[PDB]
Formats: C-alpha cells, structure tokens, sequence
RNA sequence: GGAGCUUUACUGCAGGCUGUCGCUGAGACGUGGUCGCCGAUCGGUGACUGCGACUCUCACUCCGGGAGGAGGACACCGAUAGCCGG
RNA sequence: GACUCGUACGGUCACUGAAUCCUGCCCAGUGCAGGUAUCUGAACACCUCGUACAAGAGGACGAAGGACCUGUCAACGGCG
RNA sequence: UCUCAGUAUCGGGAGGAACAGAAAACGCAACGUGAUGUCGUUAGUAACCGCGAGUGAACGCGAUACAGCCCAAACCGAAGC
C-alpha cells in the first residue's frame, strides 16, 4: 500500500494547490522574518529528506536557507571592455541558487558536511532550500553503515568542491554519453569549456 | 523601354518555339525558418552582433530586368539574363 | 570624463556631510500615551545650529527634558501642553482635528505620530483650512493644499525667527560661516567655467553651455544638470 | 601608431520612463469571444478569455512603543518588452 | 547610504556676477514641458492560418514615445 | 562577432594525489559493445565561423589498470543507535 511519505511527495508536486498552498502562504510569512540560515528541528518535506539520506538520529542536522532570486548582482566595468564584455543586466551566475544555499548553510556550520538539499518553494523575491548536514565527528554517524562514508578526510568541505548532488548536476555530469565531453571528469581538466 | 506581354520564342522545356508570357518576378515571402534565421537568433547576444549588426543598403541607379518567361503551351517558366532598364513597361 | 560634483555628493564624504556632531536636538513631538494631555514648563530658549532659528528647552511633568521646535512668542516660564485635550494657545501641540479652522500652525506631521515634517523653518506656517472625520486640509508654505489625516499633530503658531532672509549676507565671509553649519559644499564654481571633462557645460573658447540647459527627467546622473525637467524658463510669456 | 576630449559618426553598455509575467488574494458591472447544459439557427444557463470600469482584505509596503492607523493586490523586488540614453 | 539632529524664510540644479539706470523683438529649427480626436507605436495574453505538436505567417487591442497641437528665450540660440 | 582565452589575475576549498565512476550509456544499427580516468590513434576528420581570419570534438580501435556496490520505498514496526 502507499506509504504515508507518498502523500507528502504528492502534495509537493503542486505547491500552489490545495492544503499545501495555504500552508506555504502562512509559513512564508514567518520565513520572511527569519534569518539567512535557520536550523529547523524537522524537515518540511520528510519524504524528500529521507529519500536524500536524512535519518532521525544524532548528528543529522537540517537548516532552511533563504537566497535572493534572479541574475548576477554584477558591477559594471570600470575600465576598457569590448562590447561583448560590457554587459551587466543579462549576466547570470554559473552556480544555481540551490548550490549558493548549500554553501551558506555549510559556512554557518563549519564542523558539518553537506549531505544534500531540496527546494521548499519561493516568493517573488527569494527562494528557500533545506539543506541536510552531517556531523562527521559524532560516533552515531561514524558507526552508521549508510552515512559513515561522509566521515572520510577526502570529504572535507565537499560542498565547496562541487561534490554535492546539486554540485554534480550543475557541473554537467548527469549524462554519461553525448554532451559530457567537456564536463567529465572535471570542468577544469577540460579547460573551463563545460559551461 | 517597352516590351510585348506575349511573343514567340524558344522554350527550353518543350524544346521548341512557343508563345511565351512575360511577367516581372514578384518577391516571395520569407518563412523565417532558414538556417541563416536560426543563426541570427542563436548568435545575437550582449554587445555587437557581428554581421547581424550590419544594416543593408545602397542602390545602383538602374536595376537589371527581372523577369519570368512562361510557356503558354506547357505552362512552365524559365529565367533569362537581365539587362539594365530604368523602366520596363508591357504592351498588351 | 570625470564624475560631476553632484555625483561626488552622494558618496557622503566629510566635505559634503552636515556637521551632525555639533547639532543639538532632533526636533520631534513628544509621544503622549493616548487620550491624554501632558504639560511642561519652558526652562530656556537657545539657538538651533541646524536651523539658524531659536529652540525652546522644556521640562515636562513626568521629568523628561527635551528641546522643541519653537513658534514665535514662547518664553521662559510659559506652560505648554501636548495632547488631544490641550488648550489652544501658541506653543501647544494637538491633533489637527482639535485645532480651530483658520489657525496658523507649524511642525505638522505627514503621518500620525511621526514627530512632524512640514513648516519647520524660520517664520513659516501652515494654514489649517478644513475639517472632517476623514480629512484635514492644510495649506503648506509653498502654497500647496495638502490632505492629511486629522490625527496628524501640529503646533499652534508660526515658526520663530521670521524675517531671517530679509537681511542680505552682504559678504562672502558671512555666507561662509553659515555654510559651515550645513551639509553643503561651498562656494560654487559654474559648470561653464570648468573643462569639458568635468561638466556637460564645460569647455570652449568662451563660457557658454553649448547645449540647451533644459534637461529631460530621464537623463542619467552626470548628465542631469542645468534646468531639470523645466516646464518653462525665463520671466516673460 | 597611442591617448584625452566632442558630437544629430559607427556599435554597444549603465540609468530613467513605460507595458507585461511572477510575488498575487476576495467580490462584482458593462461588453465581446471560444464555449456546456436547462430548450423546440432559435433563448434561460457553467467555465474560460479579450476588453475598461469598480469595490474589498489576506499577502506585501509605510506610520505607530503598543493597541491600532494609512495604503493594498498597486507599490517594492525578480524577469522581460518598447522609448529615451556621449 | 549622503543631503538630514534638515522640511519651501528649505534643499537641490543651473545662469549672471556689488551698487545705479536698464534689460527690446523672435517659439521657425533644437531642447524641456503640457495636451492630444486621429495616425504611428513592442512583448505577454487573445483571435485566424499553418503544424496530430512546434517553428513560422497574419490579425485584433493599444503603454511610454513619436507624428500633430500648445507653453516656454534671465532655455540653446537668432536679430539679414 | 570572432581571436588572444575560459588564458593572466582574483574569491573559495581538498588530498598525497585530486576529480571521475558502475548507463534513463553507446548507436562501426548490431544476432554488436558494456563503470571511470589516462596514453596512443581516430583527426585537423565531423562540427563552428564578418562561412573571413581562425576554431575544433566524439563513438570506435590499440593500450595501461581493472571492481563492484549502499540507500529511499514496498513488506516488517522498537526487534535499534
Ligand atoms: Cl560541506
Ligand atoms: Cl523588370
Ligand atoms: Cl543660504
Ligand atoms: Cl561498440
Ligand atoms: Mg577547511
Ligand atoms: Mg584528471
Ligand atoms: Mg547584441
Ligand atoms: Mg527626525
Ligand atoms: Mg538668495
Ligand atoms: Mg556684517
Ligand atoms: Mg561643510
Ligand atoms: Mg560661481
Ligand atoms: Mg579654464
Ligand atoms: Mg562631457
Ligand atoms: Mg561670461
Ligand atoms: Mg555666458
Ligand atoms: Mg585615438
Ligand atoms: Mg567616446
Ligand atoms: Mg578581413
Ligand atoms: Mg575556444
Ligand atoms: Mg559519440
Ligand atoms: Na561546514
Ligand atoms: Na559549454
Ligand atoms: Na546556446
Ligand atoms: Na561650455
Ligand atoms: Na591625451
Ligand atoms: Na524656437
Ligand atoms: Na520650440
Ligand atoms: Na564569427
């Protein structure tokens, strides 16, 4: 039979319909008065969190992060530029808002590593994401066969190196075939042409 | 200068002399689906558009004759070299 | 070229800032709880270096001492009242609703409880004209008819120090001393006396704008100079 | 060859103005269109939408220490379109 | 964020340059500003054609702006 | 525009290496191949480009080294850390 989890999932397919819509319209009011990064005791979308590796357990942490909508906040050239390089308005950053959110959370929790993250919706001016972080030093994590991989030294600061799921997609690593010539194994080894 | 609307001459399709009718070529409409159209849209961007920032212009004082010769027998048309004419009018 | 002077201003550097640390009081109507009145006694009259106009030191009942924007004819020992029920006398502050139509008024709030906005400078007043349970109509010193919430508080009387501008400065030195007390850069070099690099009117073998002075509202900073969005110019016509 | 400067030089880029979409909700008039059901191309009747006119409060904004007050689906902000823009 | 502990007897932006006697005529061009029956005027949404969809072609509606009208020279300037 | 070039330089960060990695792949179209990186080749080929100057892969093949697995959920429901 359907899991209860499937109901949270199904609600979130349409955040502007039904009960969820009412919920969001109420919640965002409180969110807009909250800070940049807010630790929350429970995930807003429990299905998505568990799907992404969240467990209810010591050393698992969730935080909701607000980030402004839209394109690059970009200063105009102060010296000579050819016309191609004179743009301000239409330029957009190469990292998606989700990854920005993940970096801001990870900085808030310097000892914690980013596991994953997901969208909780947006208003007109900003987007919210909830980011799951893990304490690599807590023995409840160190002994978990499902999460203990994240404790390894080479996983330090994974978010800042693009090793996160949002990192990897945003780096163009989704396809194993055609289109991935300049992304895999890394953007840099391919000379910065991947995107 | 003046020209007959109809006269006998060689039809390269029939391969024999036939009465032809002559008309000025009317321009056909662009579809906007051609490769050059796709290239314009794709390559235009921030700053100068290269060739797409060019504005076409200029006129020779007198254009060449631009004409369809259509066979009144088989109905097919052929084209010919044009010649400079300030004005071309048909005698019906 | 180079940024024009009006562009240097915005950066808020020392040269362009008010000498705020030498200023005395931010003059705002005292807050009254509600449905009440409160009285105070005028302890002193002093000079306000931000306004070149006098200001009154008042000691209130609850113990609070503060400077207030003084209308003409207020003196030491006078008792002043602030509230819905206050008497109608020069120097008292009441909501526009409680003030008789036809009375001159000063330090008028734009929004209720904002401390006052309009008609604060030397000798000026607002004229309260019309009442209503909806709207109070006030004529501002510029001549504009202003629709205001009747709950907007005002002070009775005209601002003190009237006639300040009747006397010519007569000399550069006198201007100078005034300008030190202000958020202004002075003296003023004409744009036309500058180089092209420094101003739209700069340049040339003789001094002249070399372009119409009337400039569009839409003009960007660095270009918007001379007569801004002027509906007309000159005297005649 | 270079640079500084100019402008109704060429090409662009900020900025301003303006329409539109998102944030963005409730009720309702006039009118027109794509339309379904109560009727035997003929009319009472859902919904959608073009159109220009209006009222609300609940987001959002401002005032207020607060209670509340003023605005209000506009404005701000995000996106885009046209005009101006040495 | 400066102006601003400021509020039109104020700030800002320009021109002229104490006093004295004065400061004429011109709004066609250019600039600014206001108005505008009609004309022009983009994108979204809407309608038609096309495409089992799409590209694309057209239409209706019409913002600012423009045409057009008006105001304005102690606006740019002009005064044969 | 293109080119120099995703170069110089700047911001953030890991390790002894890093990154990639067990197909929603390839598409010598097959009755075929079988995670990833790298080297040699494919090839200055396909593709881009005021179609100017310039720019420029991949699949495959021969090699090197080889390695494959864990969740979420269903069904259990405190049997756990
Ligand atoms: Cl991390
Ligand atoms: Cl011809
Ligand atoms: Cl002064
Ligand atoms: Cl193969
Ligand atoms: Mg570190
Ligand atoms: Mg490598
Ligand atoms: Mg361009
Ligand atoms: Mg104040
Ligand atoms: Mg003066
Ligand atoms: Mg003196
Ligand atoms: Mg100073
Ligand atoms: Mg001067
Ligand atoms: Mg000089
Ligand atoms: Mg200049
Ligand atoms: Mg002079
Ligand atoms: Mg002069
Ligand atoms: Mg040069
Ligand atoms: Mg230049
Ligand atoms: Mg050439
Ligand atoms: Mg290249
Ligand atoms: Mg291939
Ligand atoms: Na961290
Ligand atoms: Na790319
Ligand atoms: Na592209
Ligand atoms: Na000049
Ligand atoms: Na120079
Ligand atoms: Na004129
Ligand atoms: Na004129
Ligand atoms: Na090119």
């Amino acid at each position: 039979a359907r899991s209860a989890y499937s109901y949270i999932r199904d609600a979130w397919k349409n955040p502007g319909d039904g009960q969820l819509a009412e919920l969001q319209w109420q919640r965002q009011q409180e969110w807009r008065n909250e800070g940049a990064v807010e630790r929350i005791e429970r995930p807003t979308r429990l299905d998505k969190a568990r799907s992404q590796g969240y467990k209810a357990k010591q050393g698992v942490i969730v935080a909701r992060v607000s980030v402004r909508k839209g394109s690059a906040r970009k200063r105009r050239h102060k010296a000579g530029r050819r016309s191609k390089r004179q743009g301000v308005t239409r330029i957009t950053r190469r990292k998606d808002i989700q990854r920005v959110a993940e970096e801001r959370a990870s900085r808030t929790f310097p000892n914690l590593r980013v596991l994953n993250s997901y969208s909780v919706g947006q208003d007109g001016r900003q987007k919210w994401h909830e980011v799951i972080l893990i304490d690599p030093n807590h023995p409840a994590i160190q002994n978990d066969d499902d999460l203990s991989w994240i404790c390894a030294d080479d996983q330090a600061d994974r978010v800042f190196r693009g090793l996160t799921g949002a990192g990897r997609r945003n780096r163009g690593l989704s396809g194993k075939g055609k289109g991935s010539e300049k992304t895999r194994p890394s953007l840099r080894s391919n000379g910065g042409k991947g995107k | 200068m003046q020209m007959p609307r109809r006269f006998n001459t060689y039809c390269p399709h029939c391969n024999e002399h036939q009465e032809h009718e002559v008309e000025k070529v009317r321009s056909g409409r662009q579809t906007g689906m051609k490769w050059i159209d796709r290239q314009r849209e794709r390559n235009s961007g921030i700053g100068n558009d290269g060739k797409f920032s060019k504005v076409p212009g200029g006129d020779k004082p007198t254009k060449k004759t631009d004409l369809k010769y259509r066979c009144g027998e088989c109905g097919k048309a052929h084209l010919r070299e044009g010649w400079r004419a300030g004005r071309l009018e048909f005698q019906e | 070229g180079r940024r024009i002077q009006g562009q240097r201003r915005g950066r808020g550097t020392s040269t362009f800032r008010a000498p705020s640390h030498r200023y005395k009081a931010d003059l705002e109507h005292r807050k009254v709880e509600d449905g009440d009145v409160i009285a105070g006694t005028v302890v002193d009259i002093e000079h306000d270096p931000a306004r070149s106009a006098p200001v009154a030191a008042v000691e209130f009942e609850d113990g609070d001492r503060r400077l207030i924007l003084a209308p003409e004819g207020v003196g030491v020992g006078d008792e002043l009242q602030v509230g819905v029920s206050a008497e109608i006398a020069p120097g008292n502050t009441l909501p526009l609703a409680e003030i008789p139509e036809g009375v001159p008024v000063c330090n008028v709030e734009s929004s209720p409880g904002d401390g006052g906005k309009f008609a604060r400078a030397s000798g000026v007043n607002a004229q309260l004209l019309t009442h209503d349970r909806n709207v109070a109509v006030v004529k501002l010193p510029s001549g504009e008819m202003k629709r205001l919430d009747p709950q907007c508080r005002a002070t009775i009387g005209v601002v003190a120090g009237g006639g300040r501008t009747d006397k010519p400065f007569v000399k550069a030195g006198n201007k100078h001393h005034k300008m030190k007390a202000r958020g202004t850069k002075w003296p003023n070099v004409r744009g036309v006396a500058m180089n092209a690099v420094d101003h739209p009117f700069g340049g040339g073998g003789r001094q002249h704008p070399g372009k119409p002075k009337s400039i569009s509202r839409n003009a960007p900073p660095g270009r918007k100079v001379g007569d801004i969005a002027s509906k007309r110019t000159g005297r005649g016509g």
